[PDB]
């Protein structure tokens, strides 16, 4: 729900390059900005079994 | 992030840094690699340390 | 008595320059009568021009003395 | 009771009252920063009393406020021990009678410094009295009442600062005695 | 030095940063002190002789 | 899955006592000990400090005592109390 | 914020009344900006505070009676806190005296606690 | 690729572009040509002041499409921000107040 | 400055998935072998 | 009524001293002891174990698990340090010249 207006109608919305949630009958941004892994990282994933990773 | 794919953003080399410095701007490079890069705001005990 | 350049070295004119359009920015009295420009910077521009900023320098000497003098006392050339 | 304290601060002046005179402003701005606290070893401070001496105005960068330091002198509540006040009764308890002193309020008279005779009352908090020949323990103390006579026997701060990683009781507190004679309600005396 | 300052979030020592910036406010330091009545000097003596 | 309590039990308990009277003796002394180096000059406390107001009392409960002095002969000549 | 000295002197409730009184007269003399609680906290202390000594005997009294007062009270060797709390309480019966003056019967004969009443009950 | 070099001493910023370039003799020797495509994406806070109430207003109607306008809003006190593609209502440039 | 103790990095300066950073892989190695030489000599 | 503090209390740095942590200190400064080898619970849901690494008393590493220590998520928890008990004193790296 909207902080501002009460309303329900939050919409999942990205600008040019900016990730947002926005109340679509207010204007108002209730959460920006997100944070993932890059490629430099990304060349480094390995893998561990859960059952191993649980004794 | 770093490329094009994902959303980029260029790099303030360690060159422009040098040339910044002859330039003598004091502010300007200030501005450009802490308050839009990562500026952030922590606690510090001065007690220990 | 006063020892040091009395031209205002490009430094001093750069910073005071930006300080005085961060006043302006945040609502501050402006001392010259303004034509109808919008950007802070050229109003600051205008002021120094007139002679009219309202800012102190304090010239630091490596030994920890110091002199004051003031924006409208200096030699501002081009 | 009042005190006369001496005091160091800054105090930012934002661009906006740049058209006032200095002088006013941050006395302005730091009287709205103190009055109606109280500090932690002097007491409770009412209002300044006067500025002393004041340093440059250095504007830092990154800013457009001017930031000066401060020496000024402030005056305090602060009655010293075995001191003699007046003042209203707040309310009843069993550990003692609250008085009000108009602006403070923590000043709790307790039963041991109350006269002997009486020590508790029909199961009604209003406090009753007692004595020897007259007064035949009938007399009993307003919630309210007039500004009765005391003097103070202890005193004592305790600290509020938060404890532990964040996300009621006054701070300054006060003890009288009026066991000796004219001390209490006037009326008596 | 400069690599600290850098490498701090702190504006450097050379160029446009060496020298500080006054306010010329209309001000008046050591102003008239409020007089007091009561407390003045001459009339506490020690009572112990 | 859980670290042992910050006191492991252990076999060997603390060997039984050894009392006498002498030891009751000794036992005595120290604590005479305890009592008496605070009874003389040598016991620098903290300098009386911090008055309050002119209170009267002071001119009774003020504590005297001699300025001791050692015999200086035996001590150089920078430290004259 | 720093405290250089917490003792450094005494006040009469004459003269925090005077400085209130100031206070109450640049006060309401202009539309209050209503800009924070500060406002309100201000007010409300100032104005309880008037309103305490406002039923305080010291009311009336001015610097010159005041100081001609501590000047007569200066040969009759108290101390000064003594002279502080005769000043703000104006003492009318002898009890008030012998409970507020150290050692009373002691230091002082009845004649000169008389003395001592009639000068506070005259003077003030 | 360790902190001192790749991170402490040069890194990574925003509100910046890269592009192809390309020959304008008819410009002076102090201005260079910005695509209204960079130019929509790129935005400097501007602060509201009693000089330019009018401006920024006029900037806030256009809306963040047609280029000589604004994207966000922030209110004074809340530091909430307020995205103009869903405003619904030109009333915002007339709430705006200095700060 | 001979160690016998060892303080484990936070978490925010080893992310999830590298799947886990090889750091988280050095401690639970230190860790296992920790443990067997306990058992062992016990 | 309520006691008077500073609002600002902002500062700036002055000096850096390098230094070394005693045993003792270094268990002072942490939160938890870690004692486990594995590192997720036997179920499918897949929380990570109490006792042993990647609890989440020493921060957290994903954008919907919070920080149990303090109750704030990824974007803005400073994270919190561990300790691990060496059963067998080692020297050094760094130090071995000294
Ligand atoms: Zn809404
Ligand atoms: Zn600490
Ligand atoms: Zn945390």
């Amino acid at each position: 729900r909207c902080p501002d207006c009460g309303s329900t109608e939050l919409v999942e919305d990205s600008h040019y390059s900016q990730s947002q949630l926005v109340c679509s009958d207010c204007g108002c941004v209730v959460t920006e900005g997100v944070l993932t892994t890059t490629f430099s990282d990304e060349g480094n994933l390995r893998e561990v079994t859960y059952s191993r990773s649980t004794g | 992030t770093e490329g094009r794919s994902r959303d980029g953003g260029l790099r303030l080399g360690e060159m422009e840094r040098d040339c910044l410095i002859g330039y003598g701007a004091s502010m300007l490079l200030l501005e450009r690699l802490m308050i839009s890069s990562d500026a952030f705001e922590v606690d510090v005990c001065g007690q220990c340390g | 008595k006063r020892i040091t350049t009395p031209y205002m070295t490009k430094y001093e004119r750069a910073r005071v320059l930006g300080t005085r359009a961060l006043q302006i920015a945040m609502c501050a009295p402006v001392m010259v009568e303004l034509e109808g420009e919008t950007d802070p910077l050229l109003i600051a521009m205008k002021e120094l021009k007139a002679r009219k900023i309202p800012i102190i320098i304090r010239r630091y000497l490596p030994d920890g003395s110091y002199e004051d003098w003031g924006v409208d006392e200096l030699i501002i050339t081009d | 009771m009042f005190v006369l304290v001496e005091m160091v601060d800054t105090v930012r002046i934002p661009p906006w009252q740049f058209e006032r005179k200095l002088n006013d402003s941050i006395a302005e701005e730091l009287n709205k920063k103190l009055a109606n606290k109280v500090v932690y070893n002097v007491g409770l401070c009412i209002c300044l009393f006067d500025i002393t001496k004041l340093e440059d105005a250095y504007v830092f960068p990154g800013d457009g406020a001017s930031h000066t330091k401060v020496h000024f002198r402030c005056v305090v509540f602060h009655p010293f021990l075995d001191e003699i006040l007046i003042g209203k009764i707040k309310g009843c308890s069993p550990e003692g009678v609250h008085v009000s002193l108009g602006f403070f309020d923590d000043i709790l008279i307790p039963p041991e410094s109350l006269q002997q005779p009486a020590k508790f009352d029909e199961a009604e908090q209003v406090w009753v009295w007692e004595y020897e020949t007259e007064e035949g323990a009938h007399d009993l103390y307003m919630d309210t009442g007039e500004e009765i006579r005391f003097r103070v026997v202890d005193e004592s701060f305790v600290d509020t600062s938060p404890t532990g990683p964040s996300s009621k009781e006054a701070p300054y507190t006060l003890v009288g005695s009026i066991s000796e004679p004219g001390l209490g309600l006037l009326s008596w005396w | 030095g400069v690599s600290e300052c850098i490498i701090m979030g702190i504006p450097m020592n050379i160029g446009t940063g060496l020298f500080k910036l006054l306010h010329k406010a209309d001000r008046d330091p050591n102003p008239p002190k409020r007089p007091l009545i009561f407390d003045t000097n001459e009339f506490h003596i020690p009572l112990v002789t | 899955l859980k670290p042992p309590p910050l006191f492991p039990d252990t076999d060997y308990k603390p060997v039984p006592l050894k009392t006498g009277e002498g030891e009751e003796y000794m036992l005595a002394l120290k604590q005479e000990l305890r009592e008496t180096m605070k009874r003389m000059p040598y016991f620098i406390e903290t300098p009386e400090e911090r008055q309050d107001i002119e209170r009267y009392s002071k001119r009774y409960m003020k504590v005297y005592k001699e300025e001791w002095i050692p015999d200086w002969r035996r001590l150089p000549r920078e430290m004259m109390p | 914020m720093e405290v250089k000295d917490a003792n450094s002197a005494l006040l009469s409730n004459y003269e925090v009344f005077q400085l209130l009184t100031d206070l109450k007269e640049q006060r309401k003399e202009s539309g209050k900006n209503k800009h924070s609680s500060g406002q309100q906290n201000l007010n409300t202390i100032t104005y309880e505070t008037l309103k305490y000594i406002s039923k305080t005997p010291c009311r009336h009294q001015s610097p010159e009676i005041v100081r001609e007062f501590l000047t007569a009270l200066k040969s009759h060797k108290l101390t000064k806190a003594e002279k502080l709390q005769l000043l703000n309480h104006r003492p009318v019966t002898a009890v008030e005296i012998q409970l507020m003056v150290e050692e009373s019967e002691e230091r002082l004969t009845e004649e000169q606690i008389e003395a001592l009443l009639h000068t506070v009950t005259s003077i003030l | 690729q360790g902190r001192f070099r790749g991170n402490l001493s040069g890194k990574r910023v925003d509100f910046s572009g890269r592009t192809v370039i390309s020959p304008d003799p008819n410009l002076r020797i102090d201005e260079v040509a910005v695509p209204v495509h960079v130019a929509k994406i790129l935005t400097f806070p501007e602060k509201v002041n009693k000089a330019n109430i009018n401006f920024l207003r006029k900037l806030v109607q256009n809306g963040p499409e047609v280029h000589p306008g604004a994207n966000f809003i922030q209110q004074r006190h809340t530091q909430m921000k307020r995205f103009l593609k869903y405003g619904n209502r030109e009333k915002m440039a007339q709430e705006l107040k200095y700060g | 400055l001979i160690l016998t103790r060892l303080l484990v990095p936070p978490l925010c300066i080893r992310p999830s998935v590298v799947n886990e950073d090889d750091l988280t892989m050095k401690l639970t190695e230190i860790i296992f072998l920790n443990d067997v030489i306990k058992k062992h000599r016990i | 009524k309520e006691q008077f503090r500073e609002t600002d209390v902002a500062k700036k740095i002055s000096h850096i001293c390098f230094g070394m942590k005693s045993p003792e200190e270094m268990r002072q400064q942490a939160h938890i002891q870690v004692v486990s080898k594995n590192l997720y619970s036997q179920d499918n849901q897949h929380a990570p174990l109490l006792y042993g690494v990647l609890d989440h008393r020493m921060g957290t590493s994903e954008k919907d698990r919070p920080c149990e220590t303090c109750g704030k998520n990824l974007a803005d928890c400073l994270g919190h340090y561990g300790y691990i008990d060496l059963e067998l004193p080692c020297f050094h790296v760094g130090y071995f010249r000294a």
